[PDB]
RNA sequence: GACCGAUAGUGAACCAGUACCGUGAGGGAAAGGUGAAAAGCACCCCGGAAGGGGAGUGAAAGAGAUCCUGAAACCGUGUGCCUACAAGUAGUCAGAGCCCGUUAACGGGUGAUGGCGUGCCUUUUGUAGAAUGAACCGGCGAGUUACGAUCCCGUGCAAGGUU
RNA sequence: UAUCCUUGGGAGUCAGACUGCGAGUGAUAAGAUCCGUAGUCGAAAGGGAAACAGCCCAGACCGCCAGCUAAGGUCCCAAAG
RNA sequence: AACAGUGGUAGGAGAGCGUUCUAAGGGCUGUGAAGCCAGACCGGAAGGACUGGUGGAGCGCUUAGAAGUGAGAAUGCCGGU
C-alpha cells in the first residue's frame, strides 16, 4: 500500500498574521516568520507545492542587529548595473534606505524559484510602526 | 470509536465504515480478518501509551483483492550495453471495516 | 449542401497561399471571389476562375445558392518542390524552384 | 529459407513513438531522439522512486515539529516521550492528525511530558 | 516415428547457438568485440590468432 | 529448386545496356497495381486554358484515371485540458484543479508548479561534451555455408566397426 | 565455506585510473614520475563532501507515503533542540 | 516447510520470445482472409497477444526442422521532406 492522509487543506487559506518588528532584531526573528510564510505553522504539505500565508512586519525604521554583528552583515545582488556584484551591509541600510534590509532577509528564507517569489508577495514591509492591513485581520504569531 | 491499526510495517487510520488499501494477504472475496493490534484510540477515546489497547479491536470484512498496475522499471548503462528491465504489478488486498468492536 | 474546389497548374508557394485561404474563412462567396480576383499575381485569375466555377456548378446541379454560401474552411498544404530551371551561379547546376500548391477549399450553405 | 528482417523494422520503430504520451517538444515526433528519452526515463524513474520516500519523511518531520512547538515542547523531546511511552509514535505520517483532531493532539502532548530532557 | 512428431532425441536437438544478435542479453554485442584496442577490425579482431 | 517477392532479386520485374556520362578503352540509373469484366465517367453545369463540381457507372469509385491496401516524416484542420513575474539536453516523481466517462484492474485527459538531473554511438579508467559519424522519417542491409581437425551430446556394434 | 584439491572444453587481458598507507626520482614542486600494501572504480546504483566513479557511507532484480544508523544536521528555506 | 541469497563489462553456463519458410495431425474465409490505424486490451519479468473502425482476396495455431533471422548510427545504401 501507499495510501496517505493530508492536512494541507485545513491550514492553508491565505490567513493573515502580523509579527512585531519595532525595536526587534529582525534576523533571528525573521527565521521563525519565514516558516509561516511558506505555509507551515501546524501540519501542512509544505516542502512541495502549496500557496503560503500572509505574515507582515509592522515596522522597518527600528531594525538594529545589535552590537558588532550589525557592522559586518552581508547582503549581495548581481545586477545588470556596470558594477555587477553589489554588496552592502545592514549598517549602511540603516543609514538611509531602511526598507531593504527586511526585504532581502525574508526573500532569502523563501527561495524555490517561481513558487518562492509568490510567497514573497504576501509580505508587506511598512514603516509607520502600525499596519493599514487591519482590513485583512492580522494577529500576532511566531513559530 | 477512533482507531489506528498496524498493517505490517506501516499503519493506517481506520473508522467504523471505510475501505482501505492494504498489503497483499491470502484472503479475498467475503472472508474476515481482524486487527486486534489496534495501537491507538483517540477521537472520543484516550490512550497513552502501551502498545495495543484491549478497549478496542477493529474487525475487517475482506472485500476483494485488486492489483497495483504494472510500472516498468529499467536501468540503461550507456556504452557498456546493459538494458535489464523489470516490472512490478503484483496482487494486493482491500478490506472494508464497518465495526470496531469494543 | 457543400461545394468542394481545387486549383491545378499555378505558380504560388504553399506557405504563401495558406494565408489568403484561411483569411477568406467565415466570409461570403461574393466577398471571397472579389478578393482573389484583385489580388496581384498571374495565378490570381486562375485560382479565382476555378473556385468561382465550383460555385456555379453547385447551384444548377446540387441545389445550393451562391449568395447564401460562406467558406466553411480552406487551407493549403505542403507538396513537392517543383524544379523548373532558373540559373544559379558559380558554375553550379542548381535550380531556383517554381513550386506549386495543393489548395483545399470547402464552401457550404449558411442558409438553406 | 531466408527472412529479410525488414517487416520487423516498422514494428520496432513505431512502438517507441507511440509509448511517448504527454512528452513535450519535437523529441517524441522524431524516432532517433525518442530513443534517447526512453533511456532517460528509465534511469530517472528508479532513482526518484526511492528518493521520494525520503522526501515524504522530510515532510512529516516538519508537520510534527510545528505542532510540537505549540505544546511548549519541541520535536526532540516530543518524539522521545512518544517512543519511550511505547506507542503514541503513530509513524510520522499519521501524526499529521495533531492539527485535525484535538483529542489526538492532547494524547500526543501527554505522551511527550512523560519523558523529557 | 510419426511425421507430425518428427521430434529429434538430441541427434539434431543437441543445438544451442551462442548469441550475438543480442546487445548484451547473453554474451557480447557483435562479433569481433572484446575490450582491446584491436577490436572492431576484420584483421586483428581475434585474440588467439 | 525446404530459390526471391517491388528501394529485396539480374545493370535491367516496365517500349533498358534505354536514359545519361567520357574525343576514346568503358562506366551506367530510377520505374509494378482501378476492376473479375472498361462498364474508363451517360446526363449536366462553369472556365481563356489546364481542370474539375454534382450525378450516373459497377459487388466495391480510399476501386474515378500516383486510381489497391495506403503508414511515418513533412504541412495543415477541428476539439478537451493548460498557462502573460517566469530559468530550460526537456524527463522523472509528488501533490492539485478542471474536464471526460472503463469490456475487465472498477477508468481515462492536462499541466499550475515542488523535489531531483551530464545526448545516442565512439574513444577509454572514464566523453554529457568544443577529436567521430548522423538534417529528418520510411524502407534496405552484415552472427552465412561447406570441408579437414578436436571435444560435446544423440545413436549402432560391442573386439570389432567400416567400404 | 561460491574454502581448499585434481583433470578436461571455451576464455578474454598486455592501454588500467584515482585515493589512503610506505620507499625511490625531481628544480626534491607538479591527478608529475616509479611501485609494496589496502581500497574503490574499471566491471553497480545510490548516501555524504554547495557543484566529484575513485576519500568517507554502502554493494541496492523490483514496488512500500514504514522504522533504525552512517556521513551530515536540528532557527528558516533545500526536513529536525 | 524452513534456511540462505551476490543477479554487472570482456566471457562461461541456462532458457525462452518474434520473423519467413518446408514438413505431417488440425482449423478458419468474400455471410469478409492477409494487411492499415487507434484502444482505458484482461494476461509478461522482459522479448511479447484477445477488441473496435477501415480493408477487399486469400490465411495460419500446435508438433519439428531450417535461415540474408529482430537495425541504426557505418564521411553506409534508395526515396520523401
Amino acid at each position: 500500500m501507499r495510501t496517505t492522509p493530508m492536512a494541507n487543506a485545513s491550514t492553508i487559506e491565505r490567513k493573515w498574521l502580523v509579527v512585531d518588528a519595532a525595536g526587534k532584531t529582525l534576523g533571528r526573528l525573521s527565521s521563525e516568520v519565514a516558516a509561516i510564510l511558506r505555509g507551515k505553522h501546524k501540519p501542512t504539505y509544505t516542502p512541495h507545492v502549496d500557496t503560503g500565508d500572509h505574515v507582515i512586519i509592522i515596522n522597518a525604521e527600528k531594525i538594529e542587529l545589535t552590537g558588532k554583528k550589525l557592522t559586518d552583515k552581508i547582503y549581495y545582488r548581481h545586477t545588470q548595473h556596470p558594477g555587477g556584484l553589489k554588496s552592502r551591509t545592514a549598517l549602511e541600510m540603516r543609514t538611509n534606505y531602511p526598507e531593504k534590509m527586511l526585504e532581502l532577509a525574508i526573500k532569502g528564507m523563501l527561495p524555490k524559484g517561481s513558487l518562492g517569489r509568490q510567497m514573497f508577495k504576501k509580505l508587506n514591509v511598512y514603516r509607520g510602526s502600525e499596519h493599514p492591513h487591519e482590513a485583512q485581520k492580522p494577529e500576532v504569531y511566531e513559530l | 470509536m477512533y482507531a489506528i491499526i498496524k498493517t505490517g510495517g506501516k499503519q493506517i487510520k481506520v473508522e467504523e465504515g471505510q475501505t482501505v488499501y492494504i498489503e497483499k494477504l491470502a484472503a479475498e472475496a467475503g472472508e474476515t480478518v481482524t486487527f486486534e493490534d489496534v495501537l491507538f484510540v483517540g477521537g472520543d477515546n484516550v490512550k497513552v501509551g502501551n502498545p495495543t489497547v484491549e478497549g478496542a479491536t477493529v474487525t475487517a470484512k475482506v472485500e476483494k483483492q485488486g492489483r497495483a498496475k504494472k510500472i516498468t522499471v529499467f536501468r540503461y548503462k550507456p556504452k557498456k550495453n546493459v538494458h535489464k528491465k523489470q516490472g512490478h504489478r503484483q496482487p494486493y488486498t482491500k478490506v472494508t471495516i464497518e465495526k470496531i468492536n469494543a | 449542401m457543400q461545394a468542394k474546389a481545387v486549383a491545378r497548374t499555378v505558380r504560388i508557394a504553399p506557405r504563401k497561399a495558406r494565408l489568403v485561404m484561411d483569411l477568406i474563412r467565415g466570409k461570403q462567396v461574393g466577398e471571397a471571389v472579389s478578393i482573389l480576383n484583385l489580388t496581384p499575381r498571374a495565378a490570381s485569375p486562375i485560382i479565382e476562375k476555378v473556385l468561382k466555377s465550383a460555385i456555379a456548378n453547385a447551384e444548377h446541379n446540387y441545389e445550393m445558392d451562391a449568395n447564401n454560401l460562406v467558406i466553411s474552411q480552406a487551407f493549403v498544404d505542403e507538396g513537392p518542390t517543383l524544379k523548373r530551371f532558373r540559373p544559379r551561379a558559380m558554375g553550379r547546376a542548381s535550380q531556383i524552384n517554381k513550386r506549386t500548391s495543393h489548395i483545399t477549399i470547402v464552401v457550404s450553405e449558411k442558409k438553406e | 529459407p531466408r527472412v529479410k528482417g525488414g517487416t520487423v523494422t516498422r514494428k520496432r520503430r513505431k512502438k517507441v513513438l507511440k509509448l511517448a504520451k504527454g512528452y513535450f517538444g519535437s523529441k517524441h515526433t522524431l524516432y532517433k531522439v525518442a530513443n534517447q528519452q526512453v533511456m532517460k526515463s528509465g534511469n530517472y524513474a528508479f532513482r526518484d522512486r526511492r528518493q521520494k520516500k525520503r522526501d515524504f519523511r522530510k515532510l512529516w518531520i516538519t508537520r510534527i515539529n510545528a505542532a510540537a512547538r505549540m505544546n511548549g515542547l519541541s520535536y526532540s523531546r516530543l518524539m522521545h516521550g512518544l517512543k519511550l511511552s511505547g506507542i503514541e509514535v503513530n509513524r510520522k505520517m499519521l501524526a499529521d492528525l495533531a492539527v485535525n483532531d484535538l483529542t489526538a493532539f492532547n494524547q500526543l502532548a501527554d505522551a511527550a511530558k512523560a519523558q523529557l530532557n | 516415428m510419426k511425421l507430425h512428431e518428427l521430434k529429434p532425441s538430441e541427434g539434431s536437438r543437441k543445438t544451442r547457438n551462442r548469441v550475438g544478435r543480442g546487445i548484451g542479453s547473453g554474451n557480447g554485442k557483435t562479433a569481433g568485440k572484446g575490450h582491446k584496442g584491436q577490436n572492431a577490425r576484420s584483421g586483428g579482431g581475434v585474440r588467439p590468432g
